[PDB]
């Protein structure tokens, strides 16, 4: 079990403006991909700059949030 | 070319200027390497000093 | 009146050149003696328990 | 002629404890000197250390 | 040949002075002192500062124009085609 | 001079070079700086000894050596890190060394200017070879980009490299050789600073204004003595707070690794204080010319007094002369920020501008600059 | 290094003794990294041993992750977490790459208390000497 | 190709004048240049009453820059009033070498 | 001095510590220690170089590298030979110039 201190703190940042707001463009890009994934793009950037602007809320909670 | 994301800035017990390691956890985060890098992974340079 | 502790002071030591001397050295003696000692406390005293200091207590002498 | 030189005002510059015409320096001369040593003297202390 | 004695010929210049006992080391350091640096801070000022402010700029230009190009690919050609 | 005990040693005599060299009155802390590099020099030699006596030449031993110093000697880890951190302070200092040269137009004394030149271009060589023998990845490649670059020669090229390297690339006798010399060279370095020194005793100090200060001069002892101690002490915290608490900072190759010859780092530079020189070779596509320019680079400051082209020596009354100079200061600044950034077209045309208007502020609108104002004047 | 190699399918374990200062980012680099799996985004392919990962540079690790909730037990005991095992590594490895660590910040410390003595000190002196010189009177007093 | 400019001129030269610093320390325009060999030979034929006026400003010059701090403005040099003392000496020092250098190339 | 070149540079009167530096006409040969001193003095240092330049200094390897210098190296045999050898004749000539010293009695200086 113990769940970990990790993923409870992820979805609190994530549910914030800019991880939704970039975290549309992730299925925008995915279901175009999902049409066009022949071709030779990928949402691999998108999914990025999503993680970015995650991480920088997930940056000051969690080590706190540890022993 | 690959996006390098950067590691966002956590807190650290040394951060700060006057700051110190913490030995308590260390004595665990020697015993990680023991049982987990100890497959590949290798330090040379350490003895048991 | 009595001569200011600077008045007396400099009459006894700074103006014999050798003693003027010879006080410097004995004053950096004591100096580092007492010195020393209060920057660890200082220092000791932000980090408890992150040293085996206070950590060694747990495990010293089994 | 040349006698008409006269001198200008420090005052500004001195300390209060020489800043009387009337008095005798010697009364302040001795702590009065007894300072400026004590700088000097304790500087060499910390390069000893 | 020696130093000082025939460096030049000077006339008629008086000079005065006091111990170095007699004065202070401060004399009045912070009242007279700190609009003395104001008016020899502006002096310059004129003539320092624009050239590095256009340096700063194409820094941050710099780096905008730099990351557009590389960081979106999808951006002049998108993936469609 | 009875009884004076500065003649009974002749040497003394030499000494008092020293003690009773005239100087200005006027004097910005600008001119500490001649002081601050020999100490800076000095610490050196001392910390750069104390090293030798645990390194070790050789390509299966050096870097594990250098391991061994941070690691198992007492005290082991300041020293390394002050001899390191002790050249970046040495540039830094060495930079400034020049700035006042111009500023103040003290160039016009001819000959020290030009020993100044050569006192230079030989450091740039030491604080080089120095930074291959920790044998680290860094330093291997940056070891190879630098040497192979002289190829570039018509004839003669082909071999001369092959001479240095003693061999076909880097391996062992190319690392021994950079200890020798490394080694030795800063004490010619030492050699040459008593001389660079001794035709300025002729002529005296200038000063800040630009004038013959004949009539106002200084006994050298009770007065700037404790000013250039003063000076001395403020350099050892900027040594001691930047070596001490950051020690990598100013460190910033990252590389450690073990040279691996097969392996190739993503990006590549010297440390910081050569970028510019660096950044001024990826400008040119052309090979050879490429070469000439970072070798003009410098030799340009020899031409310097030939453009000395007004009527007053300081840039301090000048105000366009003045203009000019600073614009120069963030041109170099440019240099290097560019220098250190990847090869894509956003910075390319960068370099390839900023370059031609660095030559074009000295060679052309300095000299030109001069002419103007002593016809505003109406000189 | 061959014996090493191999096993790992032609990937190269690093040695991780200094390996804090080696790689960019300082020790935030690992943690994050050990954390971060992802699943590959749509229209991206790896080979069978390189997996997705954000932050190693080409983004395809033949390391398989090591780390779930709890791989261990601890001589102290405390709960074995994915996040609470992560750190107290990246703890380790920075003591590694720098032992003197603990040690040097007192003379950064005992440093600092000697030097705000001496720097007033000195500036004392500096301007004692030179008194005698920003005190000059000059008058010029020809018999012209 | 300077008419407006010209007269925009001596707003700058009048005036530009005044934005270097050596009208503010009681120096000249002359006192100013950067000696040289002829300089040198110059200076000598000054009559005592310039010559030690020329000393004394510039020992009074220098010290001041030592102490960081400029005069009272209002006594500042000023433009309309120009000392040009130097020159009818030193035009003849230059035209007399001139003939030796020429006569002597042939 | 109307243009002689010994002034014009400074460094060159420093120069004329050797060249018009007199001295007494009579002189035997035991003076000559003088120079040959100083010429086995230099003759080491860049002999003393190249040496370097080849040898390395470890428990390990120092003797090896000493063997790979006799026998590898283009030219190496003179070297270390020139090099152990010019100690000796260093020291030849070192004693006679203090046998010089004693027995004209110029340790008065
Ligand atoms: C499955 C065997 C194995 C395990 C167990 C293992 N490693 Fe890895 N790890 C590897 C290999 C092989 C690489 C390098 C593969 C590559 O670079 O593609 C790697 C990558 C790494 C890297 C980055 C290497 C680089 O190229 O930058 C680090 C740091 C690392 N491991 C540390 C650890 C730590 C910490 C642990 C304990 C949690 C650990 N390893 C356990 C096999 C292992
Ligand atoms: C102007 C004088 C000097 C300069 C600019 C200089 C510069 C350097 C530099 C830049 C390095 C590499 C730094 C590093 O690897 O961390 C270095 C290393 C070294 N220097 Fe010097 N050094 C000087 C004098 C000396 C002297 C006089 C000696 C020997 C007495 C010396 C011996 C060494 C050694 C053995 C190394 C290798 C140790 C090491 O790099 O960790 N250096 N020097
Ligand atoms: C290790 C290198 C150097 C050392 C040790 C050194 C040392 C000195 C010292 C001690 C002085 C006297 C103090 C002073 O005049 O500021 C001096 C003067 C001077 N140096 Fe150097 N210097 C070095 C490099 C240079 C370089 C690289 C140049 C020019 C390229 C240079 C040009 C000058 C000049 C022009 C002066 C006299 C300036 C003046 O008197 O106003 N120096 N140098
Ligand atoms: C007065 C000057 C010198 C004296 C008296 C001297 C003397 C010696 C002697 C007696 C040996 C051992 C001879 C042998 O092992 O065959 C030796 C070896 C050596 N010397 Fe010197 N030497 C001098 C200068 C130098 C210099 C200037 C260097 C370096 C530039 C140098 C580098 C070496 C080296 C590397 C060795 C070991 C090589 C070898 O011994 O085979 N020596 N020297
Ligand atoms: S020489 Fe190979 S990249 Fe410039």
């Amino acid at each position: 079990e113990l769940v970990d201190p990790l993923t409870t703190v992820r979805e609190q940042c994530e549910q914030l403006e800019k991880c939704v707001k970039a975290r549309e463009r992730l299925e925008l890009c995915d279901e175009r991909v999902s049409s066009r994934s022949q071709t030779e793009e990928d949402c691999t950037e998108e999914l990025l700059d999503f993680l970015h602007a995650r991480d920088h809320c997930v940056a000051h909670k969690l080590f706190n949030s540890l022993k | 070319s690959d996006l390098e994301l950067h590691p966002p800035s956590y807190p650290w017990s040394h951060r700060g200027l006057l700051s110190s390691l913490d030995h308590t956890s260390i004595r665990r985060g020697f015993q990680v390497y023991k049982q987990v890098c100890s497959s590949c992974h290798s330090m040379d340079y350490v003895a048991y000093r | 009146v009595a001569p200011t502790l600077t008045a007396r002071l400099y009459s006894l030591l700074f103006r014999r050149t050798s003693t003027f001397a010879l006080t410097i050295v004995v004053g950096a003696l004591f100096f580092e003696r007492a010195f020393d000692q209060g920057a660890d406390a200082i220092y000791e005293h932000i980090n408890e328990g992150k040293l085996w200091k206070h950590i060694k207590h747990k495990y010293e002498n089994k | 002629s040349h006698t008409d030189i006269k001198v200008p005002d420090f005052s500004d510059y001195r300390r209060p404890e020489v800043l009387d015409s009337t008095k005798s320096s010697k009364e302040s001369s001795e702590a009065r000197k007894g300072f400026s040593y004590l700088v000097t003297a304790t500087t060499t202390v910390g390069v000893a250390y | 040949g020696r130093q000082f004695g025939h460096l030049t010929r000077v006339r008629h210049v008086i000079t005065y002075s006091l111990s170095p006992f007699e004065q202070r080391a401060f004399p009045h350091y912070f009242s007279k002192g700190i609009p003395n640096v104001l008016r020899r801070t502006r002096a310059c000022i004129l003539r320092v500062a624009p050239p590095f402010v256009a340096f700063y700029l194409v820094y941050t230009w710099g780096t905008q124009e730099f990351e557009k190009s590389k960081r979106k690919n999808p951006a002049a050609y998108e993936n469609d085609r | 001079m009875t009884n004076i005990r500065k003649s009974h040693p002749l040497m003394k005599i030499v000494n008092n070079a020293f003690i009773d060299l005239p100087a200005p009155s006027n004097i910005s802390s600008w001119w500490n700086f001649g002081s601050l590099l020999g100490i800076c020099l000095i610490l050196q030699i001392l910390t750069g000894l104390f090293l030798a006596m645990h390194y070790t030449s050789d390509t299966t031993t050096a870097f594990s050596s250098v391991t061994h110093i941070c690691r198992d000697v007492n005290y082991g880890w300041i020293i390394r890190y002050m001899h390191a951190n002790g050249a970046s302070m040495f540039f830094i200092c060495l930079y400034m060394h020049v700035g006042r040269g111009l500023y103040y137009g003290s160039y016009t004394f001819l000959e020290t200017w030009n020993i100044g030149v050569i006192l230079l271009l030989t450091v740039m060589a030491t604080a080089f070879m120095g930074y291959v023998l920790p044998w680290g990845q860094m330093s291997f490649w940056g070891a190879t980009v630098i040497t192979n670059l002289l190829s570039a020669i018509p004839y003669i090229g082909t071999n001369l490299v092959e001479w240095i390297w003693g061999g076909f690339s880097v391996d062992k006798a190319t690392l021994t050789r950079f200890f020798a010399f490394h080694f030795i060279l800063p004490f010619i370095i030492m050699a040459i600073a008593m001389v660079h020194l001794l035709f300025l005793h002729e002529t005296g100090s200038n000063n800040p204004t630009g004038i013959s200060s004949d009539v106002d001069k200084i006994p050298f002892h009770p007065y700037y003595t404790i000013k250039d101690i003063l000076g001395a002490l403020l350099l050892i915290l900027a040594l001691m707070l930047l070596v001490l608490f950051a020690p990598d900072l100013l460190g910033d190759p990252d590389n450690y690794t073990p040279a691996n010859p097969l392996n190739t780092p993503p990006h590549i530079k010297p440390e910081w204080y050569f970028l510019f020189a660096y950044a001024i070779l990826r400008s040119i596509p052309n090979k050879l010319g490429g070469v000439l320019a970072l070798a003009f680079s410098i030799l340009i400051l020899a031409l310097i007094p030939l453009l000395h082209t007004s009527k007053q020596r300081s840039m301090m009354f000048r105000p366009l002369s003045q203009c000019l100079f600073w614009a120069l200061v963030a041109d170099l600044l440019t240099l290097t920020w560019i220098g250190g950034q990847p090869v894509e077209h956003p910075y390319i045309t960068i370099g390839q501008l900023a370059s031609v208007l660095y030559f074009l502020l000295i060679l052309v609108l300095m000299p030109t600059a001069g002419t103007i104002e002593n016809k505003l004047l109406k000189w | 290094p061959e014996a090493a190699r191999a096993a790992n399918n032609g990937a190269l374990p690093p040695d991780l003794s200094y390996i804090v200062r080696a790689r960019h980012g300082g020790e935030d680099y690992v943690f994050s990294l050990l954390t971060g799996y992802c699943e590959p985004p749509t229209g991206v392919s790896l080979r069978e041993g390189l997996y997705f990962n954000p932050y190693f540079p080409g983004q395809a690790i033949g390391m398989a992750p090591p780390i779930y909730n709890e791989v261990l037990e601890f001589d102290d005991g405390t709960p074995a977490t994915m996040s609470q095992v992560a750190k107290d590594v990246c703890t380790f490895l920075r003591w590694a790459a720098e032992p003197e660590h603990d040690h040097r910040k007192r003379m950064g410390l005992k440093m600092l208390l000697m030097m705000g003595l001496l720097l007033p000190l000195v500036y004392a002196m500096k301007r004692h000497k030179w008194s005698v010189l920003k005190s000059r009177k000059l008058a010029y007093r020809p018999p012209k | 190709a300077v008419s407006a400019s010209s007269r925009w001129l001596e707003g700058i030269r009048k005036w530009y004048y005044n934005a270097a610093g050596f009208n503010k320390l009681g120096l000249m325009r002359d006192d100013t240049i950067h000696e040289n060999d002829d300089v040198k030979e110059a200076i000598r034929r000054l009559p005592e009453n310039l010559y030690n006026d020329r000393v004394f400003r510039i020992k009074r010059a220098l010290d001041l820059s030592m102490r960081q701090q400029i005069l009272p403005k209002e006594q500042w040099t000023k433009y309309e009033e120009d000392k040009s003392y130097l020159e009818p000496y030193l035009k003849e020092v230059i035209r007399e070498r001139k003939e030796r250098e020429e006569w002597a190339k042939k």
